[PDB]
Order: structure tokens, then sequence, then C-alpha cells
């Protein structure tokens, strides 16, 4: 149930350096 | 090249 | 990974290194899908043209890693294999069709800041995300060039390519169980998986529920990062009936 949620990122609401590049491609 | 891992895993 | 960058700490906590016991070396990438199951490419375990046919006792799985060669004491976890399961219709003779395998660990791995499973897609996740132009992420400790080796885990974001473009880039027969990704020569951006990255994950972050899903498995490429070539990935959703059958049965 907790799959795909990273302790050091999603769980702390911190984004990694390039995930925004993925989001921008999801038009 | 690879650092030796503890014996227990081998 | 060619033309990638160093991963941040805990950026890919589902990353798994397949490690040969003797001689001690990196064999492939892989991914953590539960506390006892690891997903990889079938060719990482069975490839008769290269005299490769591994048994459980030949290998180790190293989870929570960042450094390629260093033993990351108190961070990484080294696991033994209970059983390897290769797709019964994996086509090693021709095109690596159904290039997938599961490995069951002898004991569950404890989750931490550095160790956490990735999601597997359902039909709706696959339909939503597996679209040309949409980018996924590939990670691994493989070669930095076709013709050295990285100090730490590498990351690259790559767009999924239209099926006709994938087909037209190769003489190999491409099936519905594969997809391809990477930049076109005219895009002015580069990057690819390479030797040593095979079996690792191609992941996407769902914008609907903000979870990471493993859409592909690094399968093959004609060399690495060549202009007009693309990386080929096992279509994880297309093989979900088999994944579920194995996890349900054993
Ligand atoms: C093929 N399996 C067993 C492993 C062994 C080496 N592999 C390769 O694809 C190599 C190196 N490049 C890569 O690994 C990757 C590049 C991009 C992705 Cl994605 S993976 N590319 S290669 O050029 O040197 C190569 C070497 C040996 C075998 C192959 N393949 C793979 C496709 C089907 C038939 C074949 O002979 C092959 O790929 C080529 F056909 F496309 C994966
Ligand atoms: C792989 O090895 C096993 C024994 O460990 C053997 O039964 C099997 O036939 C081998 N497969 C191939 C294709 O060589
Ligand atoms: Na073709
Ligand atoms: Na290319």
């Amino acid at each position: 149930a907790d799959c795909g949620l990273r302790p050091l990122f999603e769980k702390k609401s911190l984004e990694d350096k390039t995930e925004r590049e993925l989001l921008e491609s999801y038009i | 090249d690879f650092e030796e891992i503890p014996e227990e895993y081998l | 990974i060619v033309e990638g960058s160093d991963a941040e700490i805990g950026m890919s906590p589902w990353q798994v290194m397949l490690f040969r016991k003797s001689p001690q070396e990196l064999l492939c990438g892989a991914s953590l899908i539960s506390d006892r199951w690891v997903l990889t490419a079938a060719h990482c375990l069975l490839y008769p043209p290269w005299d490769k046919n591994f048994t459980e006792n030949d290998l180790l799985v190293r989870i929570g890693k960042h450094s390629r060669t260093r033993y990351e004491r108190n961070i990484e976890k080294i696991s033994m294999l209970e059983k390897i399961y290769i797709h019964p219709r994996y086509n090693w003779r021709e095109n690596l069709d159904r290039d997938i395998a599961l490995m069951k660990l002898k004991k569950p791995v404890a989750f931490s800041d550095y160790i956490h499973p990735v999601c597997l897609p359902d039909r709706e996740t696959a339909a939503s995300l597996l679209q040309a132009g949409y980018k996924g992420r590939v990670t691994g400790w493989g070669n930095l060039k076709e013709t050295g080796q990285p100090s730490v885990l590498q990351v690259v974001n790559l767009p999924i390519v239209e099926r006709p473009v994938c087909k037209d880039s190769t003489r190999i027969r491409i099936t519905d169980n594969m997809f391809c990704a990477g930049y076109k020569p005219d895009e002015g951006k580069r990057g690819d998986a390479c030797e040593g990255d095979s079996g690792g994950p191609f992941v996407m972050k769902s914008p609907f529920n903000n979870r990471w899903y493993q859409m592909g498995i690094v399968s093959w490429g004609e060399g690495c990062d060549r202009d007009g070539k693309y990386g080929f990935y096992t279509h994880v959703f297309r093989l979900k009936k088999w994944i579920q059958k194995v996890i349900d049965q054993f």
C-alpha cells in the first residue's frame, strides 16, 4: 500500500532535481 | 575492484 | 548509463544490484517490488549465446546502494536468493521477447530511507502514462559509454518513442511486450542505458497519485546512446498476468 513513495522525497514533500522534467512531459 | 563484502553473505 | 548524472541519496530506493558471488562483480540491475521479491530481465539470468545460466547460489542481491563498488555498511542490505522464476516464453533465441524474471529472497528485507519498493502498474496506469513523448527515468551502475564505470548510481530521463520509429530504427523484430525510449538525433538531448544497466527499472511518477511506477525493464539496445537507435524495455504491464501468477503461486 506504501509502494512508490520515497522516504527522502514524497514522504517529506521534497522533490528531486529532475522529477519536474517528467511532470512537464505528461501533457 | 569491488570492496570485500562480509563473509556471512558468501 | 550514458549522458546521465549522479543520483541523489534515496532518489531510487527500489534500485537493486544483481551481484555475482565469484568473481565478485556487477551482473545487472533489478528492482524491489515487495519485501521479498525482486524484478529483473530474464537475460540477466539466462542467455545461452554467452553461456549464461545462473543458479540461485551463484548470486546476491544488494539493496539500498549508492556507491557502485563500496560496501555501504549500515546502509545497504545484501540478500540471498530462494528461487529464480524466468518467464516460460522468454525468447532468448531471437529478440529477447518477454525479457522478465522474478527472484524471491530467502528473508524479507527491512525498509529504510534507502530501501523501499516501487509500484507495478495496473491497466489504467499503463494506458495513462505509456504515451510517446512522456518521459520515464532509468537508473543503474552500468557503463558510462559504449566503448568507463561510475563511482555512484547514475540517472537519466528519456522520452517514450512512437512504435513506428522504434520499429524503423532496427532490423530486430519488435513485439507488443516491448517499448522503446530515447531522444531522436534532431532533439539536441541525449542519453541511454548501457552494459550493466540491463534488468534495471524504467520508472514514471504518476501525476494522478504522485507514486512511482515501474513501467519497463532495461532490456537491450544496439550499442549505447547511438544516434538513430533507441533503448528497448520490457513492457511490465503486458507481463503483469505472469508476475501475479508467480507471486500468487509461490
Ligand atoms: C542482449 N542481452 C543479453 C544483454 C547483453 C548486452 N545487451 C545489450 O543490449 C548491449 C548493450 N546495450 C544495452 O545493454 C542497452 C542499451 C539500451 C538499453 Cl535499454 S540496454 N547491446 S549489444 O548491441 O552489444 C548486444 C549484444 C548482445 C546481444 C544483443 N541482442 C539484443 C536484442 C536481441 C538479440 C541480440 O543479439 C545486443 O543488442 C543488440 F542486438 F541490439 C543486453
Ligand atoms: C540451465 O541450468 C539448469 C541446471 O541448473 C538446467 O536444468 C537447464 O536445462 C539449463 N538451461 C539451459 C537453457 O541451458
Ligand atoms: Na525495422
Ligand atoms: Na540514440
